[PDB]
């Protein structure tokens, strides 16, 4: 009975939060920091390894700036269903984790829009919710087909690496991202393109979720770099440098190298925390200096990681094509600074709640050194 | 439909095995798909409610 | 209004009413502790700033 | 050498009127400077924020654009432009996406149509727009029921909300 | 050497070798081997077999391009309207022309280059570069001037990228290891190791 | 060493303490105390260490710092050239970005690490795609011609010393690694290819050179061109010998039709700093060639005739940047008698067009000397070809100083105190060097 | 109507209200003309009159590829007469096909 | 007045090109939808495939990258028309 | 001044770091499910 107190603790915690945040509810606290550092307590009864520690600082860091009790204790259950995506042993795991993330997802999407903003946050929820019904049906029938086969559920096998692609937003898998994120809050496109992601890289690392097939990986990076290149809206160049760095990192993480993506996706988060939360164009430029991969910056030690562990598998094409199309990404890089100093006078809200940017624009300039020795 | 699907092949693989993970899975799928469907009949009522006058069929996006 | 539980400190931002609670008492009494180091503090840098000090006075109407 | 000095003229003599049609079928005389582009005179009179979507170019989006319906006559005074560069593309992607099947021989966007003498009390036209999206803060819905004005609107141009 | 007076760098003997010593005292692999299937696909002995296995490659990739194109029309024709004109017969020439021409550009690379081959005997980046030269030349048969010069040339230039980070590159640094000690370098006290690491499993998916 | 790396850091650091009105006063301070302390790292560079006169580790292998005479000579350049960037430019925003530019590129040449150059040498991209595409004289494309080209390059750079990091486990200089790898050869050379320019990488110097800042342009030319030779040196002949030694014909190949093609290219051109971007070009093939035949008389060669070219061509942007102040033109055809209009700028731009012709009392010419005899010890005939196509830069040289020269002219456009203030330094060094003091 | 800017004993103020025109910097510009600017911005942006012909190609190909080949023709001799004149065995060079392995001597052998 | 670049074509022809892509604009879901569908069960099917050799591979990359059309393609040039 | 000294200190600090550097490049498989590559790790699993 004891082993399940520790899972136990983390519901009670949730619960009471819950209850004391629905009682004492009122204008005079709309923005409830108590029961902000409350969550954040109580996600501490769920480290137990680095990439837990990571899950809880990465959530803790989001948590700061939602705005509200309700969206906090839907981060909350965002952060219970990746923990458990972690722990997932079988296809059940997996699926009741993911798509328990789906929900929150859709939830948040939905409480992050204002009434002018309805036509267009609705449409991009309800597309998401769709293109997630067609993966998630096609998951469980496949894993139907293997129960019935094999008798026994394993989660290494074809079927849930098709659908962790799609979860990771990989190749053929990457446009729910863009329709979403484009019409959603940038908090939540933020939060929601960094913390997912561990997850699945962690579940992937543990339970052999490996295939030989590189097609995927090299087909996210080039489109990736090309539509980032060819995209008008900003907000579609800071995507679409996603789906090329994780088709990047999945065919790194294939080979084994559980470690380097592990400090890839903390980079990451640090790196698009400032140009998505824009308030100053000094923090934005450091944070697309940082996602480039810029020597000077944290951001450099990251991309290094994955580059450096290319080169160890000794796969040719896959190093030509990283070449061409990180100089292809660059360009953008360079049209998003091109357009923040010199193309026109730039002015923009003076939305003063930097929680965790300024923290995060001092760690990408300082953090280089002591993380060094990781490459 | 399709989620029901799924659903009762696990239900007979339970069956054909004299296992009980499938039985579980249907009902994790059961819980599940009714919560995406109230969700998303949510957004697809508060998409309906915010249409312009000019807008004539914004349910059939398909069109 | 509709409402007549509403905190104190949100219906007189200005001056908090009197202490009432012990741990209320005690942060006032650290708070008077606070703002006289503060002033000596305050002192001890016009010194150093020189004739003037720096110093500021309510003007006449 | 040290031909005459032309004195300038005050704005009263180069200020030229044109007669607006707005969405709701009013009529408006926007009174304008000549040298001025459209865009800037429909901007300075007061017209809704809804009545105008920025510049969907790279490096253009700053500006503010309308979607406009000019007479024949006055066709020659619209800008010429590259397709071979990226205007034409702003150009190409404001027709794809808010002008769409409102388009009609007359269209054209406000920006590439300079204000001068010869289109005084001439009679222009809001066209219709679809609804589009950039962001959720640079978005149109397809209501016109605002009652801002985009002058008002210090924001300069679409970047992360 | 890093001053002005001897060269940089620095000469191994050819007379002296050094024995070779194992990385580990004892391998194990999880790299696999090459198939019979990739192995009976790579074969180019007879120029029919070797184009009849390789084609199916081309003809897919012909249709998936055709699907979209169709796609693009399809989604643009109006449910609401009736036609007058069928759309299927608008729609089929499309992936069919597509599919025909990408597996006629297949077909005439994978026959030149077993061709090439057979006849001079060896296996040469001159085959790969004459069969992509041979598949561009017909790419631009009634073309504008540039594309007579620059489709042999791009049709050509493939095989060789093929080539040197598909074949040249992987056999080139084989031999590196990156632990216990440098490939050349044993002499030089570093952590041996009794096995060497496993970072996976061979794959099986 | 120590001193040098200390006062290196301690001018960005000066910046964030000024007044912001006592920017330029300090930036100068600044500027002289690290030459002095470069002189004081010659000071304390014993010739009895043949290997490296001084390494300095701050507690890892990228904190290793070093000194040899490549890098000496090099860092002494920058430290000498600094202070006449400093005082050619305004404003806070310009100081910063150039101090912090200067910072990173001193740092890069005492660097012993692949890596830790590698992240030195690119920290400095963006702060010249602000700077070469600055609101009003600066160029878009130029910018964006030098940082995709620059990122291209470091980045294959980088490859390859991932690679070397990977194997050997070491990518520091010091440690010996030899490497028969062509791949990893390519990785290392392709910097070396794009940053010294050589046929056809070389597009992107002109477009920067006009575009950018006369103190800029006097960075660019002086020493950010040189770390090329820097990085050959230090992180390629070492380990990549075999690799240039078995690609010597196509190394020839390239290097002799970029002199070849800059010469001519350099015809066509009428604005002054494309002519003197274009010169650099043509300069920068003898360097790279002599250093590739790795022989004694080969690289010191090319360390003095880089020496020679970073006294040259910042002198002739600085003259043709104080020209342009004076008559707001860069086309040689609206620029006539002035020999009359201005005498002293006359004298000095002849002078230093002499220096560029290579002629014998000055550095240019010893330095040629130099790079010739380890040609001709390569072979004769390459030598040969190099001495006559030299004629080229003649023609364009003779035809620009001939349609300067006369003519007439309504304006006089001459040079004040501050301008000969700033070249006259550069003239003495470049008497002392030509006299043999190289 | 011009008077003088420049105050050497330090006292130096910008007259922006003048009635007379300062001799500053400006007042020694060159005053250019309409048709040799547009001369300038044609031979710059040259590349727009760009056409591929077979001309062009010809020129091209005839003059730069020309000099490519004869010079790595003309260094290919002199490598190969330069292995003869220093004894050493055929050099493999990257593109020449040699069955021998020598590509740098070895400094302690005697050749 | 400046030197400026010289713009091929007539002003009102240009904007008439242009005034081509002013036409009904799909929505992208009915393509993400199928895209989604048969891309799951193509990578299904991939795993199935023979092994290729590298050389075929990048032709036949190369061959679908020439054969791709953009989305603005077909829209500029779609007519309703058999 | 003993440059003997300091070069031998600088070559012994670079050499131990590339060899603790191979050492960390010593890694197998530390998935959970992969009993096999690390059986000799003491673990335990709350499954
Ligand atoms: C103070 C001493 C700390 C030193 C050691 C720490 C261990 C003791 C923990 C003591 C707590 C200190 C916290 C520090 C680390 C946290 C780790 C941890 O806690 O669990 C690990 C620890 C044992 O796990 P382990 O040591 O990792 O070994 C297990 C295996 O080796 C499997 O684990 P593994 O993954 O480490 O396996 C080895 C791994 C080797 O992995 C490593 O080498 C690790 C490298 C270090 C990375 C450090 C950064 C990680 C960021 C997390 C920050 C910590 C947040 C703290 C959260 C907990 C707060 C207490 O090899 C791999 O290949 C796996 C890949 C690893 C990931 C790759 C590393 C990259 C990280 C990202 C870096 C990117 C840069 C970001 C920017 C940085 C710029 C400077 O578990 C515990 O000891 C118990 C945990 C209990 C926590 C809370 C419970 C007490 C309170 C309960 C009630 C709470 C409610 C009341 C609240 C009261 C307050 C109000
Ligand atoms: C009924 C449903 C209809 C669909 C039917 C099929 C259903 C899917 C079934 C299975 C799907 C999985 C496999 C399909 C491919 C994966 C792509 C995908 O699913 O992403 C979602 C994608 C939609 O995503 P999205 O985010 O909405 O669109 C992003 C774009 O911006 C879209 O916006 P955009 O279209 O306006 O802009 C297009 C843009 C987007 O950029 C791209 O397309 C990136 C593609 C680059 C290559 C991709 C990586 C290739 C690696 C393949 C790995 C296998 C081989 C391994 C070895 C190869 C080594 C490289 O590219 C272009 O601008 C046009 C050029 C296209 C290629 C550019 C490269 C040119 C190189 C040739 C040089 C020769 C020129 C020399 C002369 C030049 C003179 C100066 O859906 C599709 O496009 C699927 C259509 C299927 C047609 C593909 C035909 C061939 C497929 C195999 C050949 C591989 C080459 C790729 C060709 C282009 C593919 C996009
Ligand atoms: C080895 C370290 C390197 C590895 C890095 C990862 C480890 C991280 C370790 C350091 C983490 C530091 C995180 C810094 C976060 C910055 C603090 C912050 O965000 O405060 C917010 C907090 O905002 C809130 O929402 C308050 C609610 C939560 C308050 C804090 C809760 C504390 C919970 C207890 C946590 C204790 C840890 C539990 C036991 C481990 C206040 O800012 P705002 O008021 O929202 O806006 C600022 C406006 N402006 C700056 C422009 C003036
Ligand atoms: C605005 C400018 C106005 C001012 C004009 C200044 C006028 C300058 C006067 C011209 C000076 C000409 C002197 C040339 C000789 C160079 C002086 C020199 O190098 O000093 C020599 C000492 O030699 C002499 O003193 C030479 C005596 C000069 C007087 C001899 C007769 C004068 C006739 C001039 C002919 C000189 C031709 C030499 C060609 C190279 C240093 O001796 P070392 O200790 O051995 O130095 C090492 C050698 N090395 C420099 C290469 C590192
Ligand atoms: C990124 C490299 C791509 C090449 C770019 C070249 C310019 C593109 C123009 C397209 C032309 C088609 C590509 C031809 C390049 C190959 C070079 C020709 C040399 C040659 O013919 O020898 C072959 C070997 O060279 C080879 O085929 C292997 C040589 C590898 C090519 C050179 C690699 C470095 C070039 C990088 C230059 C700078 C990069 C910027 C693009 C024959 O050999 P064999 O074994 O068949 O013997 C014959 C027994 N039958
Ligand atoms: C397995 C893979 C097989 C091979 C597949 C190959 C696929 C293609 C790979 C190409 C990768 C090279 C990436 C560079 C692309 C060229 C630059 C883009 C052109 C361009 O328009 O950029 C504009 C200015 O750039 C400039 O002004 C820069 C001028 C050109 C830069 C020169 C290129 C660098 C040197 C090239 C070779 C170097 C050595 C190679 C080893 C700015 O555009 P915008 O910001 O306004 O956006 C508006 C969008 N239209
Ligand atoms: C066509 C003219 C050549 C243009 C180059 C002009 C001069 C450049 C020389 C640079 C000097 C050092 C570079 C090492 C070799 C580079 C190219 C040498 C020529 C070459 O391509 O030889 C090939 C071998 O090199 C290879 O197999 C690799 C070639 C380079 C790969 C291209 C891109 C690599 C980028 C890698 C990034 C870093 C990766 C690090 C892991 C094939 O000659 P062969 O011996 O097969 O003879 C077969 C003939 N019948
Ligand atoms: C598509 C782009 C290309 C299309 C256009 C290309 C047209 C150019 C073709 C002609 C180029 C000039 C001729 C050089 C190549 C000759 C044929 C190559 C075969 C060859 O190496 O023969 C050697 C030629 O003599 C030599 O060693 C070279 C003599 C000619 C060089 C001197 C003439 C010009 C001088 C100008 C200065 C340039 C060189 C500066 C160093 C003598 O045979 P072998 O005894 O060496 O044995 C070597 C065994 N084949």
């Amino acid at each position: 009975m004891w082993e399940n107190l520790w899972y136990l603790d983390i519901l009670i915690n949730v619960l009471i939060i819950t209850i004391f945040g629905l009682i004492s509810c009122s204008s005079s606290a709309t923005k409830s920091y108590d029961l902000k550092g409350c969550f954040i307590i109580s996600m501490v009864g769920g480290v137990y390894d680095i990439p837990s520690a990571i899950l809880w600082c990465l959530a803790s860091l989001s948590i700061l700036n939602f705005n509200g009790f309700f969206a906090s204790l839907f981060l909350v259950f965002t952060w219970i269903s990746n923990l458990f995506a972690m722990q997932s042993l079988n296809f059940l795991g997996i699926y009741l984790a993911f798509e328990m993330q789906s929900l929150c997802l859709l939830v948040l999407g939905k409480i992050t829009a204002n009434e002018n903003q309805r036509w267009f946050a609705y449409r991009g929820l309800l597309k998401y919710l769709v293109l997630s019904l067609i993966a998630g049906s096609i998951f469980i029938f496949h894993a139907s087909s293997s129960y019935l086969q094999s008798g026994v559920m394993i989660s290494d096998s074809l079927v849930t690496y098709v659908f962790l692609l799609f979860k990771l937003g990989v190749a053929p898998f990457h446009m729910y991202t863009l329709e979403l994120f484009s019409v959603v809050s940038r908090h939540v496109a933020f939060v929601f393109s960094t913390l997912p992601k561990l997850s699945v890289l962690y579940l992937i690392s543990n339970s052999n979720i490996g295939s030989e097939c590189v097609w995927w990986g090299l087909i996210s990076l080039w489109l990736g770099s090309i539509s980032q290149y060819q995209s008008v809206f900003v907000r579609s160049i800071l995507l679409y440098s996603s789906v090329a760095e994780i088709g990047l990192v999945l065919l790194v993480l294939q080979e084994g190298f559980s470690w380097e993506a592990f400090s890839w996706v903390s980079i990451y988060f640090l790196s698009l925390s400032g140009v998505w939360h824009a308030n100053s164009k000094f923090v934005s430029a450091i944070s697309v200096a940082s996602i480039a991969g810029l020597p000077p910056f944290l951001g450099f030690i990251g991309k290094a990681q994955i580059l450096k562990s290319l080169v160890s598998i000794n796969l040719g094409i896959l190093i030509f094509s990283s070449i061409l199309a990180a100089t292809i990404s660059f360009i953008g890089y360079l049209r998003l600074i091109r357009l923040m100093y010199l193309v026109s006078p730039v002015k923009w809200k003076n939305n003063k709640d930097s929680s965790f940017i300024n923290w995060s624009t001092w760690m990408l300039t300082v953090g280089t050194l002591p993380m060094v020795y990781s490459v | 439909i399709a989620f029901i699907a799924c659903s009762v092949n696990f239900l007979y693989a339970s069956a054909y095995l004299n296992d009980m993970a499938g039985m579980l899975f249907s009902i994790t799928i059961t819980t599940i798909s009714a919560c995406e469907t109230a969700l998303g009949l949510a957004l697809c009522v508060g998409y309906f409610q915010s249409r312009a006058a000019n807008e004539v069929e914004a349910l059939n996006l398909l069109k | 209004s509709l409402l007549k539980n509403y905190p104190p400190s949100y219906l007189y931002p200005f001056r908090h009413p009197k202490p009432e609670g012990v741990i209320e008492k005690v942060l006032f009494n650290l708070g008077s502790l606070f703002r006289s180091a503060g002033q000596g503090m305050d002192e001890l840098g016009s010194l150093m700033l020189g004739n003037g000090g720096m110093q500021e006075s309510v003007g006449p109407n | 050498d040290h031909d005459h000095y032309t004195p300038p003229k005050t704005v009263f003599e180069d200020t030229i009127t044109i007669n607006v049609l707005d969405y709701d079928g009013k009529k408006h005389a926007v009174k304008a400077l000549i040298g001025t582009p459209l865009n800037k005179a429909l901007v300075e009179y007061g017209f809704s924020s809804t009545y105008f979507f920025p510049n969907m170019g790279y490096y253009t989006q700053h500006i503010s654009d309308a979607h406009v319906f000019i007479p024949e006559e006055y066709w020659k005074y619209v800008e010429n432009v590259d397709l071979k560069t990226d205007d034409a593309e702003a150009i190409k992607l404001m027709f794809k996406l808010v002008v769409q099947d409102y388009q009609r021989e007359t269209s054209f966007f406000a920006s590439y149509l300079t204000l001068n003498k010869e289109m005084d009390n001439m009679t222009i036209g809001f066209g219709p727009i679809k609804p589009w999206h950039i962001t959720p803060k640079w978005s149109f819905n397809g209501h016109h029921n605002v009652k801002d004005r985009m002058f008002d609107r210090l924001e300069t141009g679409p970047f992360i909300e | 050497t890093f001053n002005y007076v001897i060269p940089y760098g620095g000469s191994s003997s050819y007379t002296i070798n050094n024995e070779p010593v194992k990385a580990e005292e004892v391998t194990v692999d999880f790299s696999k081997e090459p198939s019979a299937s990739s192995l009976k696909l790579a074969d180019k002995s007879d120029w029919i077999a070797y184009t009849f296995n390789n084609v199916p490659l081309m003809a897919t990739v012909g249709l998936l391009a055709g699907a979209h194109e169709a796609f693009l029309h399809y989604e643009r024709t109006p449910i609401y309207g009736k036609r007058t004109y069928n759309i299927i017969k608008k729609l089929a020439p499309i992936v069919i022309n597509k599919t025909a021409y990408a597996t006629l550009l297949g077909a005439i690379f994978c026959a030149t280059d077993a061709l090439y081959e057979n006849y001079s005997g060896k296996k040469s980046y001159t085959s790969g570069m004459v069969a992509g030269a041979a598949t561009g030349a017909v790419f631009a048969i009634g073309r504008p001037l540039p594309q007579p010069l620059v489709w042999p040339l791009v049709f050509a230039a493939a095989p060789v990228i093929a080539d040197l980070f598909g074949e040249v590159y992987p056999e080139s640094m084989k031999s590196a290891r990156g632990y216990g000690t440098p490939y050349g370098f044993e002499n030089l006290d570093d952590a041996v190791p009794t096995r060497n690491p496993i970072r996976r499993n061979p794959h099986h998916y | 060493m120590s001193l040098y790396l200390f006062m290196l850091f301690l001018q960005p650091l000066s910046l964030s303490f000024v007044s912001r009105s006592f920017s330029k006063i300090s930036s100068l301070m600044m500027s002289f105390a690290t030459l002095w302390s470069a002189v004081y790292m010659w000071f304390t560079s014993n010739g009895a260490n043949q290997t490296f006169y001084q390494v300095v580790s701050w507690g890892s292998d990228w904190s290793t710092f070093g000194v040899c005479y490549t890098s000496l000579y090099i860092s002494l350049l920058c430290a000498f050239i600094f202070p006449i960037c400093v005082i050619l430019v305004q404003g806070y925003r310009a100081l910063s970005i150039l101090i912090c530019i200067q910072t990173a590129v001193s740092l890069s040449i005492v660097s012993l690490h692949m890596l830790a150059f590698y992240a030195l040498f690119e920290s400095s991209l963006l702060l010249f795609f602000i700077l070469i595409g600055r609101r009003k004289y600066g160029s878009l494309s130029a910018a964006y011609n030098i940082s995709i080209y620059t990122f291209i390059s470091a980045l294959g750079f980088l490859i390859s010393a991932f690679w070397l990091n990977w194997s050997f486990g070491s990518v520091c200089a010091l440690l010996p690694n030899e490497e028969a790898n062509s791949f990893v050869a390519f990785g290392i050379f392709i910097l070396l290819w794009v940053k010294a320019p050589l046929v056809p990488f070389h597009l992107w110097l002109p477009e920067a050179h006009v575009y950018a800042p006369t103190a800029g342009s006097v960075l660019l030319a002086g020493v950010l061109l040189k770390i090329s030779i820097v990085g050959l040196h230090v992180f390629f002949l070492p380990i990549c010998a075999s690799s240039i030694v078995k690609a010597f014909p196509l190394i020839l190949s390239i290097c002799l039709g970029s002199f070849i093609f800059s010469s001519f290219s350099t015809l066509k051109q009428i604005d002054l700093k494309k002519i003197v971007a274009y010169s650099s070009i043509s300069h920068m093939a003898i360097v790279f060639l002599s250093s590739a035949t790795n022989s004694g008389l080969g690289i010191q060669g090319a360390v003095l005739y880089c020496i020679a070219h970073g006294l040259i061509s910042p002198g002739l942007f600085l003259l043709v940047g104080i020209l342009y102040k004076n008559t707001n033109t860069k086309l040689v055809f609206y620029l006539r008698g002035l020999s009359q209009q201005a005498p002293v700028w006359w004298s000095v731009w002849v002078f230093f067009m002499l220096g560029n012709l290579a002629f014998p009392l000055f550095p240019n010419f010893i330095a040629e000397v130099v790079c010739l005899s380890a040609l001709f010890k390569n072979h004769e005939l390459y030598a040969y070809a190099f001495i006559f196509f030299s004629f080229v830069g003649t023609v364009y040289s003779s035809t620009v100083l001939g349609r300067l020269k006369g003519g007439v002219s309504s304006q006089c456009v001459d040079a004040s105190r501050l301008d000969v203030i700033s070249w006259n330094p550069l003239v003495l060094a470049t008497v002392v060097t030509g006299i043999g003091y190289m | 109507s011009s008077r003088i800017a420049g105050d050497t004993t330090g006292k130096y103020t910008p007259n922006i209200f003048s009635p007379e025109t300062p001799m500053d910097r400006s007042f020694s510009h060159v005053p250019k003309n309409p048709f040799w600017e547009a001369w300038v911005f044609r031979r710059d942006n040259i590349q727009r009159e760009f056409v591929w012909t077979w001309q062009t190609i010809f020129d091209l190909a005839t003059f730069v590829g020309g000099l490519y080949v004869a010079m790595y023709a003309t260094a290919s001799f002199c490598s190969r007469q330069n292995d003869k004149r220093n004894g050493y065995p055929e050099r493999n060079y990257y593109f020449s096909d040699s069955k021998s392995n020598f590509v740098i001597p070895d400094e302690r052998e005697f050749y | 007045d400046e030197p400026k670049h010289q713009i091929p074509g007539n002003a009102l022809d240009n904007w008439a090109f242009l005034r081509t892509y002013a036409k009904p604009l799909p929505d992208m879901i009915h393509y993400y939808y199928y895209v989604y569908l048969f891309g799951f069960f193509f990578v299904y099917k991939v795993a199935d495939f023979p092994e290729y050799s590298p050389r075929v591979l990048v032709m036949a990359a190369l061959i679908g990258s020439l054969f791709y059309v953009r989305r603005d393609w077909v829209h500029r040039e779609f007519k309703d028309s058999p | 001044v003993d440059s003997q000294a300091e070069w031998y200190a600088e070559y012994d600090k670079l050499e131990k770091a590339r060899q603790k550097r191979r050492i960390w490049k010593w890694r197998d498989s530390d998935s959970r499910d992969e009993y096999a590559i690390n059986a000799e790790e003491p673990v335990i699993y709350i499954r």
